[PDB]
């Protein structure tokens, strides 16, 4: 059967201001099936609170979903996107730079 | 709105 | 400018662990306003946008009802395709079905459509003429004949060029300040030193609505399209889009290069160049 690997963006709202209020964003998009595993990491840690849009697909019926969460960037702090579909091997993690 | 009529395969 | 309503629908077996999940979401040009999830408590057709929330109980209603069936629908064809293809009831299979109408710049009806889609791979799909079908495969021709004998194409004509384009007129009424306003992009240019002799050129466009954009780079006024890195226009999670197209300069060369954005909200193209 069709199996189209994920696409991932990991990025910020708004322009990452340290101190801030902001949401940060994973955008996982063109696989296929709908399946798939997206967590948002703040320092390794999964972070609890992280919620998605409605699933829906492109022109090509590959799927697209997006993970977001509310957050204050601070200098010290690492951000990243760590997805998992069946056309991944392990864990695809990615992540988050205030110029990306 | 959604069609009305949503005919089965 | 023309626009367009579209609905979304799928539906995905779980084979020992209950009824399909079936998710609908619907769309007025790149802003969603409806959305239902079979494994949500509510089991209603909701609300995704300001200017549908002032729909009365009646819409409600009625769109759950109508969604309800959907998903019922969809409940049944996962069975019809499994067995169409001789598939096992342990797989987790995927159908997937789009229908929606577009109107021009005069609001008038453009085009209709109605697909459908299994496992990823197109199935069946109406006609431009809306009243012949696009049979995949063999099992794809079995529905073709069946919904033929039906006369299911004159109905959905029905649909598509009257409901359709009457409840999108409506909307985009109804969502005036919202669905017929231009959000022009913001933009500007990041400069990363990749190493001694080279640097890379990247050109933002931000919060910006339609999605639809063209973000291109030119060297002396020449289309850098090959030497061009341009990501997936991205969702800013507020109803805004986000997108960026970046190239690689050699030194003392930022000067030859510019950053071009074309966007139904800008007044006039954007040239962006380093300086």
């Amino acid at each position: 059967m069709i199996q189209r690997t994920p696409k991932i963006q990991v990025y910020s709202r708004h322009p990452a201001e340290n101190g801030k209020s902001n949401f940060l964003n994973c955008y996982v998009s063109g696989f296929h099936p709908s399946d798939i595993e997206v967590d948002l990491l703040k320092n390794g840690e999964r972070i609890e609170k992280v919620e998605h849009s409605d699933l829906s697909f492109s022109k090509d019926w590959s799927f697209y979903l997006l993970y977001y969460t509310e957050f204050t960037p601070t200098e010290k702090d690492e951000y990243a996107c760590r997805v998992n579909h069946v056309t991944l091997s392990q864990p695809k993690i990615v992540k988050w730079d205030r110029d990306m | 709105i959604l069609s009305a009529l949503v005919g089965i395969l | 400018g023309s626009h367009s309503m579209r609905y979304f629908f799928t539906s995905v077996s779980r084979p020992g662990r209950g009824e399909p999940r079936f998710i609908a979401v619907g769309y007025v040009d790149d802003t969603q306003f409806v959305r239902f999830d079979s494994d949500a408590a509510s089991q209603r057709m909701e609300p995704r946008a300001p200017w549908i929330e002032q729909e009365g109980p009646e819409y409600w209603d009625g769109e759950t009802r109508k969604v309800k069936a959907h998903s019922q629908t969809h409940r049944v064809d996962l069975g019809t395709l499994r067995g169409y293809y001789n598939q096992s009831e342990a797989g987790s299979h995927t159908v997937q079905r789009m229908y929606g109408c577009d109107v021009g710049s005069d609001w008038r009806f453009l085009r209709g459509y109605h697909q459908y889609a299994y496992d990823g791979k197109d199935y069946i799909a109406l006609k431009e003429d809306l009243r012949s079908w696009t049979a995949a495969d063999m099992a794809a021709q079995t529905t073709k004949h069946k919904w033929e004998a039906a006369h299911v194409a004159e109905q959905l004509r029905a649909y598509l060029e009257g409901t359709c384009v009457e409840w999108l007129r409506r909307y985009l009424e109804n969502g005036k300040e919202t669905l017929q306003r231009t959000d022009a992009p913001k933009t500007h240019m990041t400069h990363h030193a990749v190493s001694d002799h080279e640097a890379t050129l990247r050109c933002w466009a931000l919060s910006f609505y339609p999605a639809e954009i063209t973000l291109t780079w030119q060297r002396d006024g020449e289309d850098q399209t090959q030497d061009t890195e341009l990501v997936e226009t991205r969702p800013a999670g507020d109803g805004t889009f986000q997108k960026w197209a970046a190239v690689v300069v050699p030194s003392g060369q930022e000067q030859r290069y510019t950053c071009h954005v074309q966007h139904e909200g800008l007044p006039k193209p954007l040239t962006l160049r380093w300086e």
